[PDB]
């Protein structure tokens, strides 16, 4: 035979391998991934500080990692690459509140996305963001949501709001009625295997981190539950 | 504009063709030929095959 | 003048292997069935196995009361008692398992590896094997028949076994179990009506305690008795026969709680005779 | 093979009515969704209303909820757009556009100058 | 505005010619052959140690080593013969699509959402493999990029485009345009002097590699195009879609010859691959199986069952041995 050293270097190459290889899935299954959509013009590039596919970031908060991404330089077309987001921990959603042009192509895109087949098991955080922008847009008082929502003539607040000290009723009001536009999607379907998660953002906010992470806490517990059959 | 699909259209068009009956009959002829030599198709003594 | 004992120890030992083997071949034919959560049924599943392969067997021994020599007979008995205790220490460790993965659900991959998982197996058969064999070295009671009643010392189960290896892990288990069923009906209030759900919730985790201490209290209530209060009646030969089957019992009830529960493991079951008896 | 072609359309005068029709050919119809986009000059494209396969779920943007009607015919594979008390604001070019799966419930149609199942589209418009 | 009428004239006379070519059909030309049997082929191999879904695999010239990639951003160099890690290479970015193995084994590429083929040089001299080139210039995503030789690689991107590329200057050298979608996948003659292309548009293009022109358009399906293949004698392709069907095209008679399809499958088909002698077709479909099929007869072979999740890519052997299937569940496996 004479050929055993061939053997012998290859179950060591092997070996070598598999040892790096431990190391690289304690990494690997250590980090949270997510993926951050939206439109332009939205301040999905600013959400969060990032003061600690395409555009990447990583922060940690109370020493837990995360891995944001952005496909930020495809073409408008996404019914492909969008396949290749199916095992992320969640998905953090970045709509503008105070673009009611474009209000109508945030709920259908948040609609293709909650229902599409490869997604129907991902949560979404639901960012809601330029607050004050559509504050004062509510309080100039120029444009009315009914011209784009009919329906906004005949929507009261709901009982278990909580506004903020000084916020306008008016505001309030449009407020809740645009998260409850998105809400109406999020419960139509989905079986209880994901749930989405509303918040009221500023541009000038910095607590977003600590959202993220309590959102993602909640929705890995809740998988566990469900896995031991509890909820 | 559409100057360009026009003329792709206009040069595609402008091709020679074959008959489906020959396409097929040349087809068939090719897999007939070449059966023997395929270890999926005829499977293969334990002793010519690598398991791999 | 005949006993009914062999025969339903036979049953329960076929029960459950013929049944424990299952959850092992279907961890083994499935893919995303191989993880760090199964690692600890699949090593309940096999002391299970174990248990009802040889302790059974040895407990018919040791009732049958057969001649044999002091120090004999207690290698049967402690061999018993560390089958039994593997199963109470794998439940403990499924019970912690699920508290970590439920109090700290971010870093809960990070924390439990392979490596830890294999670890702490080994840990837990280490305690049952030094528990179970501890008699033999400096507390035995042959200061012959192998009954048993005879052989082990009835002060040491008392003050030993019960007292910290049913007791401790029962109340451990029960903590664990409320904070779990805490976190569910905190999370379920979240708009996840509420009470058919909670209640639902509730039934569910209090399947596991409640069996436990049905199959594991009545035979250790009745060692106390007898150790506290030798001057009254002793017990009856048959209630002690249908203790102890009751205790042997988990053995078999143990896969329906921990393995049948989950929806994939239901669903590689059906796939397993829906093909290979068909 | 694919193909889309839209009937209809034209001038009108503000409040008045109309009708288009989209014939289709070289798919199986009745195994997917249909939808109804139009650009006004200077827009970009926006979504206007969509059936179902069996047309029990249909839906219609705010603007012009309660004067559009979104009708479909398996039988004949044509799909149709009932528009009514049409304002000025509707002139565009009213394309007919297929959903890209089969058998699925979401689309992203709304492309620029991309989709490849969207028609030519057929202009309306409303004035004096 | 005027040139729509003359497209519609064009398109008409070419549907016109074809019906006159369409002498009779394969089905019936073929209709007295003996039915190929029961295919029964059964798992050889198994490949562990991907850690997330498998999205591409590609054999060695050699009919023993092969590539494949995964999401957690690794390219893993196997022996199937002996199961063993010949290489792992880690990869800048975790999302890649796509991976190749030079004819000469000295080079793998792979690529994705970096809108980059990049070259690794598996034969470095100081002994450690290291990425040698890298290739930008394609605006979307990277859905193939296929070797050529040790010069040149041929690459489809998802901004609707085609390239040929030189290696050595890392400069584009032809451009091929007209895809209306995103180009999903390409196969190569065995000649290499022409490539078939698919797209997501439902069309598939016939290209000339040294003139960089479409030769010949094909339209037979109703949605998106996932895999292509070319048949061994280089006369006819293969392609899967998401309307659950796969068609047969001749290139010499330029049309559609047969569909494999079952009313009971309603799931796209992700990968074709032809047998060595061009009698069965193997297809991945999205229901975690993968079927065989009779290719000159449209009948179900046989069926190659035990995959868990999505089976993404599929391969067969230049030796024809051995049909390799990975899938979602990070796992490969060789099929005798
Ligand atoms: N007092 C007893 N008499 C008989 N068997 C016993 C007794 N205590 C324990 N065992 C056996 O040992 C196991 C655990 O100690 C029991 O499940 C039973 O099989």
């Amino acid at each position: 035979e004479d050929q055993r050293n061939e053997e012998k270097a290859q179950r060591e190459a092997n070996k070598k391998i598999e040892k790096q290889l431990q190391k690289d899935k304690q990494v690997y299954r250590a980090t949270h991934r997510l993926l951050l959509l939206g439109a332009d013009n939205s301040g999905k590039s600013t959400i969060v500080k990032q003061m600690r596919g395409i555009f990447e970031t990583k922060f940690q908060v109370d020493k837990v990692n995360f891995h944001m991404f952005d496909v930020g330089g495809q073409r408008d077309e996404r019914r492909k690459w969008i396949q290749c987001f199916n095992d992320v921990t969640a998905i953090i959603f970045v709509v503008d509140s105070s673009d009611y042009n474009r209000l109508q192509e945030a709920l259908n895109l948040f609609k293709s996305i909650w229902n599409n087949r490869w997604l129907r098991t991902i949560s979404v955080i639901l960012f809601l963001n330029k607050q004050d922008l559509l504050a004062e847009k509510v309080l100039a008082g120029k444009s009315k949501i009914e011209d784009y929502f009919p329906e906004f003539a005949r929507y009261t607040t709901p009982e278990d709001a909580t506004p903020e000290p000084g916020e306008d009723p008016r505001v309030t009001r449009a407020k809740y009625f645009i998260r409850d536009e998105f809400l109406r999607i999020s419960t139509a379907s989905g079986d209880g295997r994901h749930y989405c998660y509303p918040h009221f953002t500023c541009a000038v906010d910095t607590e977003n981190a600590r959202r993220i992470f309590n959102d993602c806490r909640d929705i890995i517990q809740r998988m566990h539950l469900r896995q031991y059959e509890l909820l | 504009q559409a100057r360009k699909l026009v003329e792709q259209l206009k040069m595609e068009a402008n091709i020679d063709r074959i008959k489906v009956s020959k396409a097929a009959a040349d087809l068939m002829a090719y897999c007939e030929a070449h059966a023997k030599e395929d270890p999926l198709l005829t499977p293969v003594p334990a002793s010519e095959n690598p398991f791999r | 003048g005949s006993s009914v004992y062999i025969t339903v120890e036979l049953a329960i030992a076929v029960l459950a292997i013929l049944g424990n083997v299952l959850v092992c071949w279907a961890v083994w034919l499935n893919s995303n069935l191989q993880n760090v959560t199964n690692y600890f049924v699949v090593s309940l599943a096999a002391a299970d196995i174990a248990v009802g392969v040889l302790a059974i067997p040895f407990a018919i021994t040791i009732s049958t009361g057969f001649c044999a020599a002091c120090h004999g007979c207690l290698f049967i008995a402690c061999f018993v008692l560390v089958l039994t205790q593997s199963s109470i220490f794998s439940l403990l460790a499924i019970a912690i398992d699920r508290y970590i993965a439920i109090r700290i659900p971010l870093r809960y991959n990070g924390l439990v590896t392979g490596t830890r998982a294999k670890g702490i197996i080994a840990i837990c058969w280490v305690l049952s094997f030094a528990i179970g064999l501890t008699p033999m070295l400096g507390w035995n009671n042959c200061g012959v028949a192998c009954l048993f009643e005879d052989v082990v010392p009835m002060n040491y189960m008392v003050y030993f076994n019960f007292f910290a290896c049913v007791l401790v892990p029962l109340l451990l288990m029960l903590g664990v179990y409320l904070r779990i069923f805490l976190a569910a009906r905190r999370q379920l209030k979240q708009m996840e009506s509420t009470l058919q759900k909670e209640c639902h919730a509730a039934k569910s985790l209090a399947i596991i305690v409640g069996l436990f201490a049905l199959c594991w209290l009545p035979l250790h209530i009745i060692n106390c008795f007898t150790f506290f209060c030798p001057d009254c009646s002793h017990a009856p030969l048959w209630l002690m026969y249908l203790a102890i089957v009751l205790s042997h019992t988990n053995s078999v009830v143990n896969p329906f709680i921990y393995a049948y529960a989950i929806r994939e493991f239901r669903q590689t079951f059906r796939k397993i005779i829906r093909s290979h008896v068909l | 093979q694919v193909q889309l072609q839209e009937s209809g359309g034209g001038l009108v005068q503000p409040g008045g009515s109309l009708r288009l029709s989209c014939a289709a050919s070289g798919f199986t119809f009745s195994n997917y969704k249909m939808n109804w986009v139009r650009q006004a000059p200077g827009k970009g494209l926006e979504w206007v209303s969509d059936i179902s396969q069996s047309g029990a779920s249909i839906s219609y943007t705010g603007s012009v909820k309660g004067r559009f009607t979104i009708s479909r015919d398996n039988a004949k594979n044509t799909l149709y757009l009932q528009m009514n008390s049409l304002k000025p604001e509707d002139t565009a070019v009213y394309y007919c556009a297929r959903c890209p799966a089969p058998f699925t419930r979401d689309c992203f149609d709304v492309t620029s100058t991309t989709y490849a199942y969207r028609g030519q589209g057929t202009q309306v418009t409303v004035s004096s | 505005d005027q040139l729509r009428q003359e497209a519609e004239q064009l398109k008409n006379q070419i549907r016109d010619a074809r019906k006159a070519c369409a002498d009779a059909t394969l089905s019936q030309i073929t209709n007295n052959i003996d039915p190929v049997g029961r295919i029964q082929m059964r798992t050889r191999r198994t490949l562990r140690g991907h850690l997330a879904k498998i999205y591409a695999m590609h054999w060695g010239t050699d009919s023993r080593l092969l590539v494949s990639a995964s999401q957690d951003g690794k390219l893993i160099i196997w022996d199937s013969y002996t199961t063993n890690k010949v290489h792992a290479i880690p990869l800048r970015s975790s999302w890649v699509m796509t991976c190749a193995y030079a004819p000469s084994g000295n080079y793998v590429a792979c690529g994705g959402l970096d809108n980059i083929c990049s070259i690794y040089n598996l034969k470095t001299r100081e002994g450690n493999v290291r990425v040698s080139r890298e290739l930008a210039g394609h605006t979307g995503y990277l859905s193939c990029c296929r070797f050529l030789d040790d010069n040149q690689i041929v690459t489809s991107s998802g901004d609707t485009t085609c390239a040929l590329w030189d290696i050595e200057t890392g400069q584009q050298t032809t451009t091929f345009t007209g895809h209306t979608g995103d180009v999903m996948s390409l196969s190569l003659a065995p000649d290499t002097r022409l490539f078939v292309s698919g797209a997501c548009d439902a069309s598939a293009k016939l290209w000339d590699v040294r003139e960089g022109m479409c030769r010949q358009t094909f339209t037979g399906h109703e949605s998106d195009i996932n895999a292509i293949c070319f048949f061994p004698n280089g006369n006819a392709f293969a392609t899967g879609s998401d309307d659950a069907t796969c068609r047969l095209f001749d290139l010499r008679a330029d049309q559609e010859l047969m569909t494999y399809s079952h009313d009971n499958i309603i799931c796209g088909i992700t990968s074709v691959s032809f047998s060595k002698s061009g009698r069965l077709l193997l297809a991945g479909y999205d229901d975690f199986n993968c079927n065989v099929w009779d290719a000159l007869k449209a009948d179900r072979a046989g069926v190659l069952a035990g995959h868990d999740n999505r089976v993404s890519c599929l391969g067969v052997t230049d030796d024809g041995m051995a049909v390799a299937t990975g899938s979602w569940d990070s796992f490969l496996k060789i099929w005798n």
